[PDB]
DNA sequence: TTTTTTTTTTT
C-alpha cells in the first residue's frame, strides 16, 4: 500500500489521502478518533498498491577471503524493478543501505538494501540457407558423419550411425491414438578401453538436450523423507530428458532395481511406479546411446 | 409467538392415545409423567411421529429452530409434574428431556450436514472413535456466604464460566461492605458427560477422498451407550461453538442408537413367539438352521452343520481353578473354488459381533493389540487389535496358509487361555478377547495331491493343528452328474437371484439371529453314567492315529472336543443334560472331517 | 495456444441509480430475443441462487457498461446483485423471498483480464479476472454467520443484528459481539434456528506446469469459494476461476505493516478439460438403435473385428478384450450375498507379440484405466498402505492403485516378474471385489470393484512348445483360477504370416468407426439381460462335459483347472455377448457364442 | 525445524 486511507469504526469518521512512506516500514494507527481506544480500521476498496519483491544477493565467489561461507545481503525491488532478474544472474546494485522499522542483544536492528538501479552482466532467413544447401548438396551424408567424432578414428560405422540418433525418425498416432517411437538406442559392445569414454562425451556435448550418467538413479525411485517420514517420488534422469539423448556407461554396474526400470522405461516409453503412496506416470522421452563391457 | 405453543403442548401430552400397548387406549405420556414425578425415571423421549400424527404443523416448526422448543417442553413438564404428584426453578429439575427423531427425514451422512441445518434436528449415521469418559459436568453453581450464612446460586451455559466473587445481597453489602464466598461442591448440580468423535463409513466415500469427522457431545442418560469402533446413528441438533465470524461446530446428541445388524439394535423385541417356539420344539430344529445357513450354496450338508455349533458354543468350566474355554474353532482346508470364502462371509453378517480379516492383509500386532505414540503428546498408548475388537463374537480369518509365520504365532495365546498379554515398553497388562476363531486356508500348492500323505500337504505345525476342534477337509472331485446338479442350481441363482425353492424354506437371517441368541443361554450338564461311554471313544481314536500312516497329531485335547463339541448340540436341542444321542453325533462330526480323503 | 475464452472459441458448433436502472433493462430482455426471461425462470425452476452471465452481450447493449463493469467490480456487482432480485421479485415474490440474497456469476470474453496467476500484478486491483490454472489443495467447509436473531425471554420482544466482514462486496468489520444484554434490564437468548449462515472454502490455484518458464517454483493465488460454489474443485484439477481481485488488510496493534495479502474472491468456475462422454445426439442416438437392429446375426463379431486394426492376428484375443470392454452383471442376492460381475483376462507368450499394444489400447478406450507393471509395484502399493499426515500426524490410509480404479480396468505387464510375496495381495481384491486391511491401527475394508487386464512372458524366456502349459507357466493353481480367461499367444515361425504381418505394420507406417465404439459401449453398457431356460440348460451341460476329463480329449494337455468357477465365467461371458446385441435376454446363440471361446482357451496341444 | 529411545510399516 503506498496511499492508504482509514476510516473510525463507531462515529463513522474518515481521515483519507495518507501517504505511506516507502522502503519497509509500516505506518501507525491513531488512537484519537476526534469512540473507543483504537477505532481505525483501513478500507480495503481505498488503498493504492504497487508490487513489491525481495530477492537475495550473495557475495562474488572471487572475493571471499577463503576460511567460510560467503556472506550475503537482501534486496527490496519495487514497481518496475520486479521481475527483472533471475536466481542465477550477476548484477550491480545501486541501493540505499538502510534499516527495518517495524517497530542476541539490546539495541540490535535488522538492515537492507532498498534497491533503486539495477544492472545484469552478459534461427535467421540467411542461415536457412546454408542449412539448405548442405542438404541438397550431392554427398550430404558423410560429411557430417566425418565431422563428428575427430579425435578418435576407425571404423565409421561407429560414427555412421550416431549420426541419425541425433535426428531420429517421427512420431506418428495412427487413428487408434496408438502412438509410434520416435527415437533410437544404441549398443556399444567391447572392452572399456577408454576410447568409447570420449564419444560419450562428444555425443553429449554436441545434443540439443543430453545428459551422460555413470545420484538418485536412473529412472524414479520411492524414497522415505526424513521430513514427512513417507514416501516421496524421484524422477530421475530419463524424465528431465525431454526429446534429448541419455548416454550411459558399465550396463551392469546400475542397481538392479535401476536396471529393471530402465529395461521397462525403454520398452514401454513411460515410468509408472504403483508404490507405497505413489501411484503416478513420468513420460520419459530421450535416447539411449549405451556402451558395454 | 411460544406462549400459545406451551398449551399446545400440554394438550398433546396429556391426550394422546395408544393401541399398541397390548391393552386398550391408554397414555404413552400419562403415564410417563407420573414415573416421572416420582422420580423411578430420568430421561423423557417425546417421540417426533406422534406429534406428526395430530399436528403435522408444529413438527415442522420443530425441526425448524429445535433449540426454542426442546426448552419450551422441559417448562411444560416442569409445570405438569407437580400437577400429576429453591430458588432458581432448574436446580430442582432432576429430569432431562430428548427428540426422538422424526419419521419423515432421512438420516443424511456426515458429509451432507452444510451450514443451511445448523440449529436443526438432523439425524447422521456413522463409526464412532475416541469415546471418552464420563466426567461431572456442572450445570448449577452453588455458592455460599459465610459471612451472612446465605446461599445464592448461578447456572451456566458456555463451556467455560467465570465464578463469582461478590455476595450480591444487598443486605449483606450493606451492613458492611466486606465479605467474600466460597464455592461448594454439595449443594451444587453436576450431570454426566463425554464427548466421542464419528467418522463416514470409509465405504460412502469418494473413490479416494479422505473422511471428515464430527463432534458429538452425549451427556445425561445416552453416556455409556456406544463403544469406540462402532456403527451408529445418532439424532441432535448441530449447533456451532461459542468463543472472527468462522464458527467450529459440534452436535448435541439427543438420541443414540446403534445399528450393528445392518437394521437396528432390537434386544428388546427380541422375543420369541409361541409360534416361532412350534418351530424351535420340532423334532428336527437342529437340522433346519443347518439348511439355512447360505441357502445359495449348493451341496455341503455337513459343514453346514458345524458353522452353527461354532455360532452357538459349547459350555465352559472352572474347577478348582483351572479355567477351560468354551468355544470352538473350525478350520476349512479344501481345494480351490469350493465356496469357503463365501462360507466365511456368511457367517460374518450373522454374528452379532464379528470381524473379517485376511491373512495377507494383517500384521500379527494387528490382530491381537498394538502400542502407538501420539506425536501430540509423546505418549504411548494401547489400540485394540482385531481379536479385542470381537470380544463375545466370532473373528473370521481366509487366506491363514499365507500369513507371515511371524505373524501367525501371535494367535496361539488367544487360542487357548483367551487373554493377550502386553510387556512392551509402555503398557504391561493382559486384554481379555474371548473370540473363537473361524479360518480357510489351501492345502499345499493350491491343490490336494494324493502322493504326499497328510501333514505335507497341509502344513501346519501340531502346535497350532491342535487347537482347531475341526480342521474340515473339504475335495472336488469330478463326477459326471453331480456338477449338473450343481450347474443347475447356480444357473437357477443367476436366473431369479434367490435359491430354488426346496421342500421348505430358510428363516430369515433377522430371525436366525435370535434363535441363536436365545439358544445360547442354557448350560447343561454332563451326566455321571457317561464318562464310560466317551472315554471308550477317546481311546479307540488314540489307537488309530497311533496305528496309521497317514493321521493327524491327536492329544489329550482331542478329549475336550468331544466333550464342548456335545454340549453345544446339547444346548440346541433345549434340553438341559447332555444325552447319549449327542455324543454320537459329535463323534460322527470328528469323523465325516477327514473321511474326504477314502 | 492462449486461452481467450471459456467456451473454446475453435470448435463451438461441432450516482449508484443509474448502474442498477441499466443493469434491470438489461435482464427484461424480452423485447429482442427473450435470452434471460428464458434464464430467470429456468433457475427458478430449480431452485438456485445464481446466475451467469455473458458480458459478451452486455457488449452489444451497452458498451459503456460493459467497461465500468470490468474495472470496478465492486460497485458494480452490488447493483448487478440488487437489480436482479428486484427482476425476480417481479415474477414471483413468493419465491424472491425464500433466499437471503441472490448471487450472479460471469462468463464470455474479457480483453486482458484473461490472466494466469503468474501475470496477475498488482494494476488489477478490484477489477474482474479470469485465472486458469490446477488446484493444489483446499480448506475445510465451514459456517459464516451473516445475521443472528436474538430474543428476549421477559420482555417477549425480539432483535435482530446484521454481520459483515472483510470477504464481502461492502467490507465494513463487525465485531461478533452476540449482545446479550442490550439493555441492562433484560436477558438475552440466541436463537440459531433463524439465524442465517453461509458456507465458506479457500483453494489454491497454481500455474499450470506446462506453463511455466521452468526456471522457478511456479506462482499461486488465494480463492475464496462460497455460497454453493464450494466443494466444485478437488485438488488435481484444471479450473478457470473468474471473480473479482481483492485485497485485505491488517492490523496486529495498532501499526500496520504496509505489506497486504490479496485474494480473489470467486464467483463462477469452470472444468477446463471435458472428462466424459454422455452427451450423445439424438442423431447419436438414433443411429445407435439403427445399428443394434440391422442385423443382430453379426453385431458382435463386426464388433471385435474394428477393435484394434493397428494389429493383425489376434482375432479371439480382440473378441475377449471386447467382453471386457462390456462386462456382466454383478448379482447381489437378498441376504445379503455378492457375485462379482467382471471378467479378468491373462495373456501370456514370446516377445514382440503386440501384448503391451493390446494393453495400452485397452487403457485409453476405457474411462478410468490404470496402468501397472510388475515391478515398480508392491503388493501393498497395489491395494492400500497406511502412512500418517505432516499436518495432524494421525495415520491413515492411502489408496492403492487397484483401489483408485474401481468400476474400471488395471492392465498390468510384466505381471511375471512379480515376486510371490506380492501375487499374494491380489486374490481378495480380484474376487470378493473388496480390500481388507487390519494393521496397527488401521481396520478398514475398502471397495474395489475392478477388472484385472494382465500380461505375462513365459518362463524359459520362450514358450518351449514341447514341455507343456503347466510348466511353461509359473503360477500357481489358486491364483490361474482367478483369471478365468488365459489366451497362450504362441508365436509361429511359418513363412506365410510375416508375410502378410510385415504388409501391415508397413501400410501402418505410411500414413465400424473409431469413435463411435466409445459411444456405442458406453450406452450398452447399462443394459441388463437376463438368463433363459432355453439357454441355462445349455450351459449347465456345456459345464459339465467341460468338468469330464473323458470327453476332453487324448494328447490335449489343460492349461487351468476347470472348477465351479468357470460356470460363472460361461455366464458373465453369455450375458457379456448379449450385451452387445443390446438384446436384454440371452438367447441359444449366446450360450454357444461364449462356449467356443473357453473350448479354446482352455485346452493345449503338446508336441514332440 | 535439532537429541535420544521404542514400536511398527515399508522400501
Ligand atoms: N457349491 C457351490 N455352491 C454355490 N456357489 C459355489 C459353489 N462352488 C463354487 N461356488 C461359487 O464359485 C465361486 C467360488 O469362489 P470362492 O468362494 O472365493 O472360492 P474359495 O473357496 O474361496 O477358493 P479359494 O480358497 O479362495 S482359491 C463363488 O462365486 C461361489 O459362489
Ligand atoms: N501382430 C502384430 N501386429 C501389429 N504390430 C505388431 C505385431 N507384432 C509386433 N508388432 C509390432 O512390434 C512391436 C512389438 O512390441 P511388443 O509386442 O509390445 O513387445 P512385447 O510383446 O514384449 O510387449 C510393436 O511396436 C508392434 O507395433
Ligand atoms: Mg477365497
Ligand atoms: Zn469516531
Ligand atoms: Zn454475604
Amino acid at each position: 500500500a503506498t496511499r492508504i486511507s482509514i476510516q473510525c469504526r463507531s462515529c463513522r469518521n474518515t481521515l483519507t489521502n495518507i501517504a505511506m512512506r516507502p522502503g519497509l516500514e509500516g505506518y501507525a494507527l491513531p488512537r484519537k478518533c476526534n469512540c473507543p481506544l483504537d477505532p481505525y480500521f483501513i478500507m480495503p476498496d481505498k488503498c493504492k498498491c504497487v508490487d513489491f519483491q525481495t530477492l537475495k544477493l550473495q557475495e562474488l565467489p572471487d572475493a571471499v577471503p577463503h576460511g567460510e561461507m560467503p556472506r550475503h545481503m537482501q534486496l527490496y525491488c519495487d514497481r518496475y524493478l520486479c521481475d527483472k532478474v533471475v536466481p542465477g544472474n550477476r548484477v550491480t546494485i545501486m541501493g540505499i543501505y538502510s534499516i527495518k522499522k517495524f517497530g542476541v542483544g539490546v539495541g540490535i536492528r535488522s538492515s537492507y538494501i532498498r534497491v533503486l538501479g539495477i544492472q545484469v552482466d552478459t534461427v535467421s532467413p540467411q542461415e536457412e540457407e546454408e542449412f539448405r544447401r548442405l542438404a541438397a548438396l550431392p554427398n550430404v551424408y558423410e560429411v557430417i558423419s566425418k565431422s563428428i567424432a575427430p579425435s578418435i578414428f576407425g571404423g565409421t560405422d561407429m560414427k555412421k550411425a550416431i549420426a541419425c540418433l541425433l535426428f531420429g525418425g517421427s512420431r506418428k498416432r495412427l487413428p487408434d491414438g496408438l502412438t509410434r517411437r520416435g527415437d533410437i538406442n544404441l549398443l556399444m559392445l567391447g572392452d572399456p578401453g577408454t576410447a568409447k569414454s570420449q564419444l560419450l562425451k562428444f555425443v553429449e556435448k554436441c545434443s540439443p538436450i543430453g545428459v551422460y550418467t555413470s545420484a538418485a538413479g536412473l529412472t524414479a525411485s520411492v524414497m522415505r523423507d526424513p521430513s514427512s517420514r513417507n514416501f516421496i517420488m524421484e524422477g530421475g534422469a530419463m524424465v528431465l530428458a525431454d526429446g534429448g539423448v541419455v548416454c550411459i556407461d558399465e550396463f551392469d554396474k546400475m542397481r538392479e532395481d535401476d536396471r529393471v526400470a530402465i529395461h521397462e522405461a525403454m520398452e514401454q516409453q513411460t515410468i509408472s511406479i504403483a508404490k507405497a503412496g505413489i501411484t503416478t506416470t513420468l513420460n520419459s522421452r530421450c535416447s539411449v546411446l549405451a556402451a558395454a563391457n | 409467538d411460544y406462549a400459545l405453543e406451551k398449551e399446545k403442548v400440554k394438550k398433546f401430552l396429556q391426550e394422546f392415545y395408544q393401541d399398541d400397548e397390548l391393552g386398550k387406549k391408554q397414555f404413552k405420556y400419562g403415564n410417563q409423567l407420573v414415573r416421572l414425578a416420582h422420580r423411578e425415571q430420568v430421561a423423557l423421549y417425546v417421540d417426533l411421529d406422534d406429534v406428526a400424527e395430530d399436528d403435522p404443523e408444529l413438527v415442522d416448526s420443530i425441526c425448524e429452530n429445535a433449540r426454542r422448543y426442546a426448552k419450551l417442553f422441559a417448562d411444560a413438564v416442569q409445570e405438569l409434574l407437580p400437577q400429576y404428584k429453591q430458588y432458581p426453578a432448574e436446580l430442582m429439575r432432576r429430569f432431562e428431556l430428548y427428540f426422538q427423531g422424526p419419521s419423515s427425514n432421512k438420516p443424511r451422512v456426515i458429509r451432507e450436514v452444510r451450514a443451511d441445518s445448523v440449529g436443526k434436528l438432523v439425524t447422521v449415521r456413522g463409526i464412532v472413535t475416541r469415546v471418552s469418559e464420563v466426567k461431572p459436568k456442572m450445570v448449577v453453581a452453588t455458592y455460599t456466604c459465610d459471612q451472612c450464612g446465605a446461599e445464592t446460586y448461578q447456572p451456566i451455559q458456555s463451556p467455560t464460566f467465570m465464578p463469582l466473587i461478590m455476595c450480591p445481597s444487598q443486605e449483606c453489602q450493606t451492613n458492611r461492605s466486606g465479605g467474600r464466598l466460597y464455592l461448594q461442591t454439595r449443594g451444587s448440580r453436576f450431570i454426566k458427560f463425554q464427548e466421542m468423535k464419528m467418522q463416514e463409513h470409509s465405504d460412502q466415500v469418494p473413490v479416494g477422498n479422505i473422511p471428515r469427522s464430527i463432534t458429538v457431545l452425549v451427556e445425561g442418560e445416552n453416556t455409556r451407550i456406544a463403544q469406540p469402533g462402532d456403527h451408529v446413528s445418532v439424532t441432535g441438533i448441530f449447533l456451532p461453538i461459542l468463543r472472527g465470524l468462522l464458527s467450529e461446530t459440534y452436535l448435541e446428541a439427543h438420541r443414540i442408537v446403534k445399528m450393528n445388524k445392518s437394521e437396528d439394535d432390537e434386544s428388546g423385541a427380541g422375543e420369541l413367539t409361541r409360534e416361532e417356539l412350534r418351530q424351535i420344539a420340532e423334532e428336527d430344529f437342529y437340522e433346519k438352521l443347518a439348511a439355512s445357513i447360505a441357502p445359495e450354496i449348493y451341496g455341503h450338508e455337513d459343514v453346514k452343520k458345524a458353522l452353527l455349533l461354532l455360532l452357538v458354543g459349547g459350555v465352559d468350566q472352572s474347577p478348582r481353578g483351572m479355567k477351560i474355554r468354551g468355544n470352538i474353532n473350525i478350520c476349512l482346508m479344501g481345494d480351490p473354488g469350493v465356496a469357503k470364502s463365501q462360507l466365511l462371509s456368511y457367517i460374518d453378517r450373522l454374528a452379532p459381533r464379528s470381524q473379517y480379516t485376511t491373512g495377507r492383509g494383517s500384521s500379527g500386532v494387528g490382530l491381537t493389540a498394538a502400542v502407538l505414540r501420539d506425536s501430540v503428546s509423546g505418549e504411548l498408548t494401547l489400540e485394540g487389535g482385531a481379536l479385542v475388537l470381537a470380544d463375545q463374537g466370532v473373528c473370521c480369518i481366509d487366506e491363514f496358509d499365507k500369513m507371515a509365520e511371524a505373524d501367525r504365532t501371535a494367535i496361539h495365546e488367544v487360542m487357548e487361555q483367551q487373554t493377550i498379554s502386553i510387556a512392551k515398553a509402555g503398557i504391561l497388562t493382559t486384554l481379555n478377547a474371548r473370540c473363537s476363531i473361524l479360518a480357510a486356508a489351501n492345502p499345499a500348492y493350491g491343490r490336494y495331491n494324493p502322493r504326499r500323505s497328510l501333514e505335507q500337504n497341509i502344513q501346519l505345525p501340531a502346535a497350532l493343528l491342535s487347537r482347531f476342534d475341526l480342521l474340515w477337509l473339504i475335495q472336488d472331485r469330478p463326477d459326471r452328474d453331480n456338477d449338473l446338479r450343481l450347474a443347475q442350481h447356480i444357473t437357477y441363482v443367476h436366473q431369479h437371484s434367490r435359491q430354488p425353492p426346496s421342500q421348505f424354506e430358510p428363516l430369515d437371517m433377522k430371525l436366525m439371529r435370535r434363535y441363536i441368541a436365545m439358544c445360547r443361554e442354557k448350560q447343561p450338564m454332563v451326566p455321571e453314567s457317561l464318562a464310560d461311554y466317551i472315554t471308550a471313544a477317546y481311546v479307540e481314536m488314540r489307537r488309530e492315529a497311533w496305528a496309521s500312516k497317514d493321521a493327524t497329531y491327536t492329544s489329550a485335547r482331542t478329549l475336550l472336543a468331544i466333550l464342548r463339541l456335545s454340549t453345544a448340540l446339547a444346548r440346541l436341542r433345549m434340553v438341559d443334560v447332555v444325552e447319549k444321542e449327542d455324543v454320537n453325533e459329535a463323534i460322527r462330526l470328528m469323523e465325516m472331517s477327514k473321511d474326504s480323503l477314502l | 495456444m492462449l486461452p481467450r475464452s471459456p467456451p473454446l472459441p475453435r470448435g463451438n458448433l461441432w450516482e449508484l441509480r443509474e448502474a442498477q436502472r441499466d443493469y434491470l433493462d438489461f435482464l427484461d430482455d424480452e423485447e429482442d430475443q427473450g435470452i434471460y426471461q428464458s434464464k430467470v425462470r429456468e433457475l427458478i425452476s430449480d431452485n438456485q441462487y445464481r446466475l451467469i452471465v455473458n458480458v459478451n452481450d452486455l457488449r452489444r447493449k451497452n458498451e459503456k457498461r460493459a467497461n465500468r463493469l470490468l474495472n470496478n467490480a465492486f460497485e458494480e456487482l452490488v447493483a448487478f446483485q440488487r437489480a436482479l432480485k428486484d427482476f425476480v421479485a417481479s415474477i414471483d415474490a413468493t419465491y424472491a423471498k425464500q433466499y437471503e440474497e441472490f448471487y450472479v456469476g460471469l462468463e464470455g470474453s474479457f480483453g486482458s483480464k484473461h490472466v494466469s496467476p503468474r501475470t496477475l500484478t498488482s494494476c488489477f486491483l478490484s477489477c474482474v479476472v479470469c485465472v486458469e490454472g490446477i488446484v493444489t489443495k483446499c480448506s475445510l467447509v465451514r459456517p459464516k454467520v451473516v445475521r443472528s436473531v436474538h430474543y428476549c425471554p421477559a420482555t417477549k420482544k425480539t432483535i435482530e443484528r446484521r454481520y459483515s466482514d472483510l470477504t464481502t462486496l461492502v467490507a465494513f468489520p463487525s465485531s461478533s459481539v452476540y449482545p446479550t444484554k442490550d439493555e441492562e434490564n433484560n436477558p438475552l437468548e440466541t436463537e440459531y434456528g433463524l439465524s442465517v449462515y453461509k458456507d465458506h472454502q479457500t483453494i489454491t490455484i497454481q500455474e499450470m506446469p506446462e506453463k511455466a518458464p521452468a526456471g522457478q517454483l511456479p506462482r499461486s493465488v488465494d480463492v475464496i469459494l462460497d455460497d454453493d460454489l464450494v466443494d466444485k474443485a478437488k485438488p488435481g484439477d484444471r479450473v478457470q476461476v473468474v471473480g473479482t481481485y481483492r485485497c485485505l488488510p491488517g492490523k496486529k496493534g495498532g501499526y500496520t505493516s504496509g505489506t497486504f495479502r490479496t485474494v480473489l474472491i470467486a464467483c463462477n468456475v469452470k472444468q477446463m478439460s471435458k472428462d466424459a462422454q454422455p452427451s450423445f445426439s439424438a442423431e447419436d442416438i438414433a443411429k445407435i438403435k439403427k445399428f443394434s437392429k440391422t442385423r443382430s446375426k453379426d453385431i458382435f463379431d463386426q464388433l471385435a473385428k474394428s477393435l484394434a486394426p493397428s494389429i493383425h492376428g489376434h482375432d479371439y484375443v480382440k473378441k475377449a478384450i471386447l467382453c471386457l470392454l462390456l462386462g456382466g452383471v454383478e448379482r447381489d442376492l437378498e441376504n445379503g450375498s455378492h457375485i462379482r460381475g467382471d471378467i479378468n483376462i491373462l495373456l501370456i507368450g514370446d516377445p514382440s507379440v503386440a501384448k503391451s499394444q493390446l494393453l495400452r489400447y485397452v487403457l485409453c478406450t476405457a474411462p478410468r484405466a490404470i496402468p501397472t507393471t510388475g515391478r515398480g509395484s508392491s503388493g501393498v502399493g497395489l491395494t492400500a498402505a497406511v502412512t500418517t499426515d505432516q499436518e495432524t500426524g494421525e495415520r491413515r490410509l492411502e489408496a492403492g492403485a487397484m483401489v483408485l480404479a474401481d468400476r474400471g480396468v488395471v492392465c498390468i505387464d510384466e505381471f511375471d516378474k512379480m515376486s510371490d510375496m506380492d501375487r499374494t495381495a491380489i486374490h481378495e481384491v480380484m474376487e470378493q471385489g473388496r480390500v481388507t486391511i487390519a494393521k496397527a491401527g488401521i481396520h478398514a475394508r475398502l471397495n474395489a470393484r475392478c477388472s484385472v487386464l494382465a500380461a505375462a512372458n513365459p518362463v524359459y524366456g520362450r514358450y518351449d512348445q514341447y514341455k507343456t502349459p503347466m510348466e511353461n507357466i509359473g503360477l500357481q493353481d489358486s491364483l490361474l483360477s482367478r483369471f478365468d480367461l488365459l489366451f497362450i499367444m504362441l508365436d509361429q515361425m511359418d513363412p506365410e504370416q510375416d508375410r502378410e504381418i510385415s504388409d501391415h505394420v508397413l501400410r501402418m507406417h505410411r500414413y465400424v468407426s473409431a469413435a463411435f465404439m466409445k459411444k456405442y459401449i458406453h450406452v450398452a453398457k447399462i443394459i441388463k439381460p437376463v438368463l433363459t431356460q432355453e439357454s441355462a440348460t445349455y450351459i449347465a451341460e456345456e459345464y459339465s462335459r467341460l468338468r469330464s476329463q473323458d470327453s476332453m480329449s487324448s494328447d490335449t494337455a489343460r492349461t487351468s483347472p476347470v472348477t465351479a468357477r468357470t460356470l460363472e465365467t460361461l455366464i458373465r461371458l453369455a450375458t457379456a455377448h448379449a450385451k452387445a446385441r443390446m438384446s436384454k435376454t440371452v438367447d441359444l446363440q449366446d450360450a454357444e457364442e461364449a462356449v467356443e471361446l473357453v473350448q479354446y482357451a482352455y485346452f493345449k496341444k503338446v508336441l514332440e
